[PDB]
């Protein structure tokens, strides 16, 4: 868009920001909150609009634009 | 590095689970609450029944992007009396180096536990700390007096 800023928040209210092209898959966003969080990528969703985020969705395909929010809970919750 | 970051927090997840009783090991978190899994402070308990028996000796480990092909960096924080401690703190132990007997399956509980048998039963091999080691050798009654007076100015209390 070219790049867009995603938010992304957990229950604690931290955001973490990311600029992303709309045309690159999320899974490096993903992979890097997780990092940050210092726990595995299997143990994270990412949710937009209540729906999950795929390593293959894209910005475009999800519709996602400058400043959106995606939602990360703990997979169970576990992990 | 996404390989030795995905592997620690492999790690910490594991650790979390299930570990050695005694045995402390903390990624580094940041003022703003995330992690850096690239430095830990740990934690090893002296072992039971020996004259290191009730120490609790804080040690620092330090990876490298590499990991886990690298091994880490094991630094007792203050430096111990040992023969195979250098004056820095820093612990000579073969499953800390590639070229000896670090190898990728050598988890953080497998180091922990290496280290604290190493502390109980010196490598002649290897001497890292010169007065430590000739004392060890020739004087094991004066070796034994400072282990257990180590070990009580380190013993939680
Ligand atoms: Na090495």
């Amino acid at each position: 868009m070219e790049y867009i800023k995603l938010k992304v928040i957990g229950q604690d209210s931290s955001e973490i920001h990311f600029k992303v092209k709309m045309t690159t898959h999320l899974k490096k966003l993903k992979e890097s909150y997780c990092q940050r969080q210092g726990v595995p990528m299997n143990s994270l969703r990412f949710l937009f609009e209540g729906q999950r985020i795929a390593d293959n969705h894209t910005p475009k395909e999800l519709g996602m634009e400058e400043e959106d929010v995606i939602e990360v809970y703990q997979e169970q919750t576990g992990g | 590095s996404g390989i030795a970051l995905s592997r620690l927090a492999q790690e910490r997840k594991a650790w979390r689970k299930d570990h050695p009783f005694g045995f402390v090991a903390v990624p580094t978190k940041n003022p703003d609450g995330t992690m850096n899994l690239m430095n830990w402070e740990c934690a090893i308990p002296g072992k039971k029944g020996t004259p290191w028996e009730g120490g609790l000796f804080k040690l620092r480990m330090l990876f490298k992007d590499d990991y886990p092909s690298s091994p880490p960096k094991c630094k007792f924080e203050p430096p111990l009396f040992h023969p195979n401690v250098y004056p820095s703190g820093t612990v000579c132990l073969s499953i800390l180096e590639e070229d000896k007997d670090w190898r990728p399956a050598i988890t953080i509980k497998q180091i922990l536990l290496g280290i604290q048998e190493l502390l109980n039963e010196p490598n002649i091999q290897d001497p890292a700390q010169a007065e430590a080691y000739t004392i060890y050798c020739q004087n094991r009654v004066e070796y034994e007096k400072r282990v257990r007076a180590q070990a009580k100015k380190f013993a939680p209390s």
